[PDB]
RNA sequence: CCGAGCCUGGUGAUAGCUGGUUGUCCAAGAUAGAAUCUUAGUUCAACUUUAAAUUUGCCCACAGAACCCAAAUCCCCUU
RNA sequence: ACCUCGGAGCAGAACCCAACCUCCGAGCAGUACAUGCUAAGACUUCACCAGUCAAAGCGAACCUUUGAUCCA
C-alpha cells in the first residue's frame, strides 16, 4: 500500500510537505518549492503519518 | 502641582524644562499647491523646474530630462496624487515622489526594442 | 395657530374626549370565531400543534448547520479585547464650533463627554477615545487634546493647526471614573492612582511618534518636525502662542484629574477638598 | 434555545454560534468552509483554496444566527486593529 | 447531473461566465470560448453567444482523430457546433487626461 | 446644551450656520433642533424604504410641501411623494434628500 | 383491579399519539424537492400571506441547442 | 442482500426525473512535487452543508472514486 510522509526542508525552513509513497518504497528526497526562502530545495522524508 | 515617580522629569531627568518638548528641506513657500475636490480627492503640486534654486542644477537636468512628460510648456514640473480622500496624504505622496525624483536624479518595451530593431535594420538607405 | 382657534371652537378637552392617535393601536387578535377559531392558527395534529416542536436550530436529525461549521476564533478573547471610541476630527471641529467643548482650556475625556462629544462605556471595554484622521483637511481648531489613541494624520492635523496631542493610558478603572467623575465622588473614596499602562501598550505610550504620555519630551520636537515635513505644513512655534501654558498643561501619569492629586477626597456637600497628612498615606498615593 | 433563564428571566446566546460565526454589524455573518482543516493531502489546490476562505450565510441562515444570539453580540466594537472594520459596513447597496 | 447548455443564442453572457457544461465534446470551443479541465465552456469576453457549424480540423497530436480523419473519403469533411462570444464592448478608449 | 459661540464668518468650519436674524417671513418656520440642526433626518423602513423629514415645521406645512416640492421636482424630474403629518407638524419625503434639503433651509435662513 | 401493592409527593411527569380548541363580516389562499434512529414528526426549499422598494415580467416569430445512429422542450424581438 | 459515491440501462429532442430496480467499480491507483499563490465572473445533484469551472495577475517550470462537527 501507500503511506503519507511529510517530506521536511533540507533548507533549515521548518517548512514540511506531505506526499504519498509505497511502504516498500525507499525514503523519499525531492526537489519542491520553499515559498520561505522563495526557490527550489531539496526535502527529505522525516516520519511516517500513517498508512492508507 | 501633583508629581509622582513616574512624572516626567523624574522617568527622564535629562530633558526638564518645559521647551525642551517644543524647542523646534523642501520650500513649501516656493511650491505651489492646487486641492480639487474631484471618492479620492487631488493634490497637484506645481514649481518651476529651472528656477528652483534650491535644487541643484546637474539634478534640475536630470529631472527635466527623465520627468520630462510632467513639465508644463511653462517649464513647470506638475504632479498630482489622487490616491487618498485626504489632501493631507494626497500632499504628502506628491512631496514624496520630489523627495524620490531628487533622490534619483542624484543616484511592454520588449516589443519596442523589436520595433526599433527593425527600424535600424530597414535603415538602409544612404542619399 | 389655526388648530387653537379651532379647540376654541370645540367642546372641553376631558377625560372623555381621549383618543389614540389613530395607527398607534393595533386590534387584539384573539382566537374566537369562524375566522380565528376552530384550529387557531395552529394547523392540523403534529408536533407544531400540540406546541412540542423542537428547538430553535434543530434541523430534524441532520447535523444543524450551526454546529457542523468549523469552530474559528472569531470571538476568541473578544471581551479582552481592548475598544476606543473614535473621535473624528470633523466632530471634534463640530464640537468646538457649537461651544460644547472649549478650546482655550485642555481638552481630556472628562471634557468630551461633559460636552457630550463621545459616550463611553468602560463596562463594555471600553479604554477610551482614539483620533480619526476623518475631517483633517477642514480642522482648524487650535486645541490641546488628551486621547487614549491617534492616528498619524489626526496628530498631524492637531500640530498643524498649531495645537497639542498626547497619548494618555487610563486602566478601566481611571476610564470610568474620569468619564463620570461626578458618581465617583459621591461614593465617597479618595481619588485613586492611575494605573500604568500593561506591558503591550508600554511601548505605545512611550514612543514619542505616538505622542504617548510616557515618552521621552525630548523626542517630541523631532516627531513633530517629522510630520510636519511629511505633511508640508510650516511647524508653529507654540511656545511663542500666548495660550503657550494650557498647550504645555499635561497631567501627571499617575494622575486622573488635572488639579487634583491621587488620594485626595471631594466633599461636594459643602465645596471642599480633604487630603491626608499621614506619611504612609502620602507615599503610597505618589508611587 | 433559552427564552427566558431561571436565574435573570432573560434570553440565553447559543455559544455554539459564538464559537463558529462571525457577525458584521450591518447583519452579515461570516464562517469558514466546513473540512476546511480535513485531508488536505487528498483535496485538489482549487478545492483547497475554496475552503480556506472566508463566507457569508444566508438570509435564513442569518436571522436563525440572530435567534440564537443576543443583542451584545450584534453591537458595534471598536477594536483597535480588527481586521473585519472595513467590512462590518456595507456601500453602494440598492434595495 | 443538471449538464447542458446554460447560455443559448444571443444571450448576452459577461467574461467567465459558463455556457455549456458537457460530459463530452457536444459542443466546440469557437471565438472567445475558454474549455476548463470538464469540458464546461465558459465566456473568454463579454458578447453575444452564438452557436454555428463549423469544418473540424482536430489538433494533429490527437492521435485518433487524426485517425478518423485519414480513414475519411477524400470529398468528405468534418463539421461540429461551435459556441463563439461576439463580444459587444470595445477593449477601451483614449481619454484626454492632460492638456500639458 | 450652551448656545453656538459668535463666530466672525460663516459658515463654521464645521459647516454650522446660525439662523438668519430676522427669521424669514415665509408662511411656515422650521425651528432648529435642541443642538441647533437643521431638523432633516433620514429615515429607512424595511431596508429598502428611504425618506427624509423635516420635523420641527411651525405654520403652513402645506406651502412648506409646495416648496419642497418645486424644489425638489427637478433633481427628481418627477414630483417627489411626499406625506404631510399637520398633526405633529412634520414632512415625510420619500427617497433620500437630507443634504440637499439641509442646503435648502440653510439658504432659505431656517 | 399484582409480570410486581397502595397512598402522598416530585407532578400541571412526559406523550412526534387521540380528542377538544367558544362573537360577526370581508379578503388573499393548494400537493411540491432534500435531509433526518426518518417516512404518524421536523428543518430547509417550493408554495402561501402582509408590508415595502424598484423595473420589467409572462406569452412568444424567426435564429439557435450532438454525435453515437414521436408528442414535444428550452431560449426571446414583437405583441 | 442493500444503505455513500461514481459510470451505464432510464427516460428518443434544455434540465429534472422510471424511486423501488439491473449491471459495473471506488473507498483508489498512476503521475507530478508550482500537479503553486492569488483572483473577475459563473455552474451546481432541485434547501443548506458540500461539490465544480475559471479569465486577468504573481511565481515556478517549459493530471487521468468518497465522510461534517466535536475531540485528540
Ligand atoms: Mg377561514
Ligand atoms: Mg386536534
Ligand atoms: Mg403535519
Ligand atoms: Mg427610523
Ligand atoms: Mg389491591
Ligand atoms: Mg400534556
Ligand atoms: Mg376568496
Ligand atoms: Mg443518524
Ligand atoms: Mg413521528
Ligand atoms: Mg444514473
Ligand atoms: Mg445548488
Amino acid at each position: 500500500k501507500n503511506i503519507l510522509v511529510r517530506m521536511v526542508s533540507e533548507a533549515g525552513t521548518g517548512f514540511c510537505f506531505n506526499t504519498k509513497r509505497n511502504r516498500l518504497r525507499e525514503k523519499l528526497t525531492l526537489l519542491h518549492y520553499d515559498p520561505v526562502v522563495k526557490q527550489r530545495v531539496l526535502f527529505v522524508e522525516k516520519k511516517k503519518i500513517r498508512s492508507l | 502641582e501633583f508629581k509622582s515617580i513616574y512624572s516626567l522629569d523624574k522617568l527622564y531627568p535629562e530633558s526638564q524644562g518645559s521647551d525642551t518638548a517644543w524647542r523646534v528641506d523642501i520650500p513649501l513657500d516656493r511650491l505651489t499647491i492646487s486641492y480639487c475636490r474631484s471618492v479620492n480627492s487631488k493634490a497637484e503640486v506645481r514649481f518651476h523646474l529651472a528656477t528652483a534654486e534650491w535644487i541643484a542644477e546637474p539634478v534640475r537636468q536630470k529631472i527635466a530630462i527623465t520627468h520630462k512628460n510632467k513639465i508644463n510648456r511653462l517649464g513647470e514640473l506638475i504632479l498630482t496624487s489622487e490616491s487618498s480622500r485626504y489632501q493631507f496624504r494626497n500632499l504628502a505622496d506628491c512631496l514624496q515622489k520630489i523627495r524620490d525624483m531628487i533622490t534619483e536624479a542624484s543616484q511592454k518595451l520588449h516589443r519596442i526594442r523589436i520595433e526599433n530593431m527593425n527600424r535600424e535594420r530597414l535603415r538602409q538607405k544612404r542619399i | 395657530a389655526r388648530a387653537l382657534d379651532l379647540l376654541r371652537g370645540l367642546p372641553r378637552v376631558s377625560l372623555a374626549n381621549l383618543k389614540p392617535n389613530p395607527g398607534s393601536k393595533k386590534p387584539e387578535r384573539r382566537p374566537r370565531g369562524r375566522r380565528r377559531g376552530r384550529k387557531c392558527g395552529r394547523g392540523h395534529k403534529g408536533e407544531r400543534q400540540r406546541g412540542t416542536r423542537p428547538r430553535l436550530g434543530f434541523e430534524g436529525g441532520q447535523t444543524p448547520f450551526y454546529i457542523r461549521i468549523p469552530k474559528y476564533g472569531f470571538n476568541e478573547g473578544h471581551s479582552f479585547r481592548r475598544q476606543y471610541k473614535p473621535l473624528s476630527l470633523n466632530r471634534l471641529q463640530y464640537l468646538i464650533d457649537l461651544g460644547r467643548v472649549d478650546p482655550s482650556q485642555p481638552i481630556d475625556l472628562t471634557q468630551l463627554v461633559n460636552g457630550r462629544g463621545v459616550t463611553i462605556q468602560p463596562l463594555k471595554r471600553d479604554y477610551g477615545v482614539q483620533l480619526v484622521e476623518e475631517g483633517a483637511d477642514t480642522f482648524t481648531a487650535k486645541v490641546n487634546i488628551e486621547v487614549q489613541l491617534a492616528s498619524e494624520l489626526a496628530i498631524a492635523a492637531i500640530e498643524k493647526n498649531g495645537g497639542v496631542v498626547t497619548t494618555a493610558f487610563y486602566d478601566p478603572r481611571s476610564l470610568d471614573i474620569v468619564c463620570k467623575p461626578v458618581p465617583f465622588f459621591l461614593r465617597g473614596q479618595p481619588i485613586p492612582k492611575r494605573m500604568l499602562p500593561p506591558e503591550e501598550l508600554v511601548p505605545y505610550y512611550t514612543d514619542a511618534k505616538n505622542r504617548g504620555y510616557l515618552a521621552d519630551p525630548a523626542k517630541f520636537p523631532e516627531a513633530r518636525l517629522e510630520l510636519a515635513r511629511k505633511y508640508g505644513y510650516i511647524l508653529p512655534d507654540i511656545t511663542k502662542d500666548e495660550l503657550f501654558k494650557m498647550l504645555c498643561t499635561r497631567k501627571d501619569p499617575r494622575q486622573i484629574f488635572f488639579g487634583l492629586a491621587p488620594g485626595w477626597v471631594v466633599n461636594m456637600a459643602d465645596k471642599k477638598i480633604l487630603k491626608p497628612t499621614d506619611e504612609n498615606l502620602l507615599k503610597y498615593y505618589t508611587s | 434555545l433559552t427564552y427566558f433563564s431561571a436565574r435573570k428571566g432573560k434570553r440565553k446566546t447559543v455559544k455554539a454560534v459564538i464559537d463558529r460565526f462571525l457577525r458584521l454589524h450591518c447583519g452579515l455573518w461570516v464562517r469558514r468552509k466546513a473540512g476546511y482543516k480535513k485531508k488536505l493531502w487528498k483535496k485538489t489546490p482549487a478545492r483547497k483554496k475554496r475552503l480556506r476562505e472566508f463566507v457569508f450565510c444566508n438570509k435564513t441562515q442569518s436571522k436563525l444566527l440572530d435567534k440564537m444570539t443576543t443583542s451584545f453580540w450584534k453591537r458595534r466594537n471598536w477594536y483597535v486593529d480588527d481586521p473585519y472594520q472595513k467590512y462590518h459596513d456595507r456601500t453602494n447597496l440598492k434595495v | 447531473r443538471r449538464q447542458g447548455i446554460k447560455k443559448m443564442e444571443g444571450h448576452y453572457v459577461h467574461a467567465g461566465n459558463i455556457i455549456a457544461t458537457q460530459r463530452h465534446f457536444r459542443w466546440h470551443p469557437g471565438a472567445h470560448v475558454g474549455v476548463g479541465k470538464n469540458k464546461c465552456l465558459y465566456a473568454l469576453e463579454e458578447g453575444i453567444v452564438r452557436y454555428t457549424k463549423e469544418v473540424y480540423v482536430p489538433h494533429p497530436r490527437n492521435t485518433e482523430a487524426v485517425d478518423l480523419i485519414t480513414r475519411l473519403p477524400k470529398g468528405a469533411v468534418l463539421y461540429k457546433t461551435f459556441v463563439h462570444v461576439v463580444p459587444a464592448k470595445p477593449e477601451g478608449t483614449f481619454k484626454l487626461v492632460a492638456m500639458l | 446644551i450652551p448656545d453656538p459661540p459668535k463666530h466672525e464668518h460663516y459658515p463654521t468650519p464645521s459647516g454650522w450656520q446660525p439662523p438668519r436674524d430676522p427669521p424669514p417671513n415665509l408662511p411656515y418656520f422650521v425651528r432648529r433642533s435642541r443642538m441647533h440642526n437643521i431638523p432633516v433626518y433620514k429615515d429607512i423602513t424595511h431596508g429598502n424604504r428611504q425618506m427624509t423629514v423635516i420635523r420641527k415645521v411651525e405654520g403652513d406645512i402645506w406651502a412648506l410641501q409646495k416648496d419642497v416640492e418645486d424644489f425638489l421636482s427637478p433633481l427628481l424630474g418627477k414630483t417627489p411623494v411626499t406625506q404631510v403629518n399637520e398633526v405633529t407638524g412634520t414632512l415625510r419625503i420619500k427617497g433620500y434628500f437630507d443634504q440637499e434639503l439641509k442646503a435648502w433651509l440653510l439658504e432659505k435662513g431656517f
